[PDB]
RNA sequence: AGCUGUGUUGGCUUUCUAACCCGCACCACUUAUCGUGGUGGGAGACAGUGUCAGGCGGGCAGUUU
RNA sequence: GGUCCUAAGGUAGCGAAAUUCCUUGUCGGGUAAGUUCCGACCCGCACGAAAGGCGUAACGAUUUGGGCACUGUCUCAACGAG
RNA sequence: GUGAGUAGCGAAAGACGGGUGAGAAUCCCGUCCACCGAUUGACUAAGGUUUCCAGAGGAAGGCUCGUCCGCUCUGGGUUAGUCGGGUCCUAAGCUGAGGCCGACAGGCGUAGGCGAUGGAUAACAGGUUGAUAUUCCUGUACCACCUAUAAUCGUAUCGAUGGGGGGACGCAGUAGGAUAGGCGAAGCGUGCGAUUGGAUUGCACGUCUAAGCAGUAAGGCUGAGUAAUCCGGUACUCGGGCUGAGCUGUGAUGGGGAGAAGACAUUGUGUCUUCGAGUCGUUGAUUUCACACUGCCGAGAAAAGCCUCUAGAUAGAAAAUAGGUGCCCGUACCGCAAACCGACACAGGUAGUCAAGAUGAGAAUUCUAAGGUGAGCGAGCGAACUCUCGUUAAGGAACUCGGCAAAAUGACCCCGUAACUUCGGGAGAAGGGGUGCUCUUUAGGGUUAACGCCCAGAAGAGCCGCAGUGAAUAGGCCCAAGCGACUGUUUAUCAAAAACACAGGUCUCUGCUAAACCGUAAGGUGAUGUAUAGGGGCUGACGCCUGCCCA
RNA sequence: UCUACCCUUGGUCAGGUUGAAGUUCAGGUAACACUGAAUGGAGGACCGAACCGACUUACGUUGAAAAGUGAGCGGAUGAAC
RNA sequence: GCCGUCGAAGGUGGGACAAAUGAUUGGGGUGAAGUCGUAACAAGGUAGCCGUAUCGGAAGGUGCGGCUGGAUCACC
């Protein structure tokens, strides 16, 4: 789980860590790495974009299959490295093919699984296989969502979804966020919870390692002068003075809703959000 | 106190040189007054 | 006040595919994750777009006090 | 307890405060002598619960009052060197 | 012109003898004296562009003078197959054939190019000039290419723009192995004293490179046929060299350096020159030479040279010997400065390598070495007043907006230490004692066969001064409140905070061609991330909590 | 080319000091298993030069310098330069 | 007569325990009940009581568990 910490100074009063017991083979495999520069918001003018960005340490991508093709070939599951692009950790694969490969990890797996559409497909966790061939109260992550395209829904660490029913020609997912949702029914689906699930009770402890992992600070609204943010300065600390409190551009930012009448969105969403 | 010059010969010559008048198309507006005012000098 | 059923007008929906759309899959130009060309699979007369019209709009401008 | 009215019409906690005009509030401590300081009272001109309320070990080239130590800052100045 | 022959003369130790000259406190030569010495010393980048050097100059420039010069006239100075770049490779970025967008101009972008601050990359000692030296010439080397060649092996070979390995990487700590420089005792050369005394007693030195043969203190992994290749995957029964490696040993070397003898010239012109012998042993030993090894979380650039593999091309080249060829650009000079950026010969700023002795944990402090400099105005008199320092009777904040400035405390080794708390802290809490030199005994490592050498701690005895970290360098402390939790950051140049950040708490928005933002658009950031993740609003660790009102 | 953040590639920090996790041995455990002694070398940790800053004060103010020098002062293994 | 070991009292400093005292301050018993309500003992008119929370001028009221030391007809 977390290892604690004691304090022996001011700055790792309350610190917390998040213990690798979970990590085997903690060297990379020197083929699936391709470099990764940095930039802190800045796009192909040079400007600023998005703010707080920027520093703090070296890392190099580490090349991820999302696809799971290899249809019907027996997959080992070697060892579990760390990957620090994700909250995730990741597994190293070894098809039969000798075509060492990467894998989101879910909950426990070293054994040694399958990836095939409706052979027999062996419903365990690891394996992948389509909406189709998935019987339903069963919880899956990494889910497609335009077929044949990639797993782009719930791949978080400890993020899940759940198969409600099938419906004519989709099927029905209930996502992480909690909101219904009709899927094609070739999308494929990893079975299984996604693991290092005792990620968000890493108490950072300290403003030096939210910094070493690229962020910078965050100057709240209320001390600008009017120059530059529309909760301007007045002698003094001030109440907002707004009817609505605003982001930096004029819109309001606390309660108005923000997504515009999209294309294949209004006829799948059936249920919304719960916050 | 460090002043404000601080001299290099190549930045010198990658910002005011021949090469980035001739790039764009307004520095072959300014190398157009400098041979018609009649400057010994066109380029830095 | 309300029944029946033809000649003509304006809608609400429902489904099909021929435009259009895809930061959707292999395939060629090519030993380029740009582009165009090609059988699919999705979505489909809605969306994007042109002209007109109404409503919010100190995010921004011109000025009065 | 009566009664007017407001959409209900200051709860716990702090209180002459970086918040108190009059005011050098008042009684206690500190000094030979204390408009500043510390502990209390509460009649809050006008504290108050994320423009947070009340406490707090450690940390400060922070701000305010009192002790020992040391001294030309001082009573009171004199001499010498570049 | 007046201000006026006034303010200045830009940190800082000079004194004299000799020459030189029309002219000298200032120029050159000599002796003594002082100053830096983790630098005022010695090499290279950036930048400047002849300043460097010899012979002649004295109108201007130099804060004075000048015979002098970084200033004027004449004539000279920079040598590379091996050093730093280019003919080799790629980061961020820049540019971009077709292409996609835009009133025109033009913006973006794929294949391909450009781009070192990085990867690859074959030479070292000694001599010499008035100015250049891994460049010139002395002695030994090495990499690429070409030509003759013999022993020749022959489907033996040459292998891609392509498959694979490889190159290939963070911060932290500790224990090592070897070497560099250091210090002492005993190889050799010269002197042995006219200030009391002394004659194993006084100063100086203790050599050598790259190449190519050897054997090494440690560090890292254990071995076979089958499913664009026999290689790299994969999986199977059976089962002690491999690379990489600082350093050392001979040879290189009958050679070359050397503190000095001794043999030659007019002012020995302050010099060449011919031959001339030493180079042991002991210790203390790094920040140099591995990201090696163990640990930790924030998970630590790419491509080439190089090594194999086949598609293919061909059947022609090992070793060894001998001769031959190898291009372009930068080299002078200053380079923590009188030569660079500050208008100036300006008390400022200017990346990196080398860095010794004594005392010391130490690159701190005081005094010196190698090695440089004496700061381009001086001479007198020692009034007031300003500026930088030193000491003081009795009293000790009475001074004052205020203990503002100064004074005291300061090192190491010991005894002893409260409230309070988040149990780590408070704490160097506070308040206290001891230290010098000489002589006698004994217990402590390592080195070594051992005398020998360095590292140390105990008691006891004794001597001297006013004073024993005797000089320089090095915390004043305590009680009680106020604001902010902390380290941090802010108004280059009147404000460093109680303001900003912060770790944590919440609230709301976003189902992926995500919301948000830049851009008229194409394209991008968010992200090669996907609700334990992203953008925004307020509060500001931790503790106990956050009350009623929706007109 | 100064300064403000920022991307890619490098370099630099004398010394000395406390002693976090763990690991091993011993003591008890066999219940609910926690005390000591060694070893290990943690940290926006403490004292201090280079190095980076600019708190108090005196001088300077037709300055030596259109922002500086004298005595002291803070950070100094990182949110560093 | 001088030197040294041991040595009461004194002076210096940080603590440790009781006691005397102190602006205000919080409950407690005492009376005499004037002030405000009836919470128990009858089923005391909402059956009581023990733990444990949260609110109110005042006894006290409500929530979740246990007890009969709970009338009626003892709640068949
Ligand atoms: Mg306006
Ligand atoms: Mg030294
Ligand atoms: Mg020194
Ligand atoms: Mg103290
Ligand atoms: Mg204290
Ligand atoms: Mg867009
Ligand atoms: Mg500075
Ligand atoms: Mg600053
Ligand atoms: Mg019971």
């Amino acid at each position: 789980a977390i290892k604690k910490y004691k304090p022996i100074t001011n700055g790792r009063r309350n610190m917390t860590s998040l213990d690798f017991a979970e990590i085997t083979k903690t060297t990379p495999e020197k083929s699936l790495l391709k470099p990764l520069p940095k930039k802190a918001g800045r796009n192909n003018q040079g400007k600023l974009t998005v703010r707080h960005h920027g520093g703090g340490h070296k890392r190099q991508y580490r090349v991820i299959d999302f696809k799971r093709n290899k249809d019907g070939i027996n997959a080992k599951v070697d060892s579990i490295q760390y990957d620090p692009n994700r909250s995730a950790n990741i597994a190293l694969v070894v098809y039969a093919d000798g075509e060492k490969r990467y894998i989101i990890a879910p909950k426990g797996l070293e054994v040694g699984q399958i990836v095939e559409s409706g052979a027999e497909a062996d419903i365990k966790v690891g394996n992948a296989l389509p909406l189709q061939n998935i019987p339903v109260g069963t919880v899956v992550h990494n889910i497609e969502l335009k077929p044949g395209k990639g797993g782009q829904i719930a791949r978080s660490a400890g993020a899940s979804a759940q198969v409600l029913g099938k419906e004519g020609k989709y099927v029905l997912i209930r996502l992480r966020s909690g909101e219904v949702r009709m899927i094609l029914s070739t999308c494929r689906a990893t079975i299984g919870q996604v693991g290092n699930l005792q990620h968000e009770l890493v108490n950072v402890g300290k403003a030096g390692r939210s910094r070493w992992k690229g962020i910078r600070p965050t100057v709240r609204g209320s001390v600008m002068n009017p120059n530059d943010h529309p909760h301007g300065g007045g002698e003094g600390r001030a109440p907002i003075g707004r009817p609505s409190p605003m982001s930096p551009w004029g819109k309001p930012t606390l309660g108005k809703k923000t997504r515009r009448g999209k294309k294949s969105s209004d006829k799948l969403i059936v249920r919304g959000r719960k916050k | 106190v460090k002043r404000t010059y601080q001299p290099n010969k190549r930045k010198h010559s990658k910002v005011h040189g021949f090469r980035k008048r001739m790039s764009t198309k307004n520095g072959r507006k300014v190398l157009a007054r400098r041979r018609r005012k009649g400057r010994k000098v066109l380029s830095a």
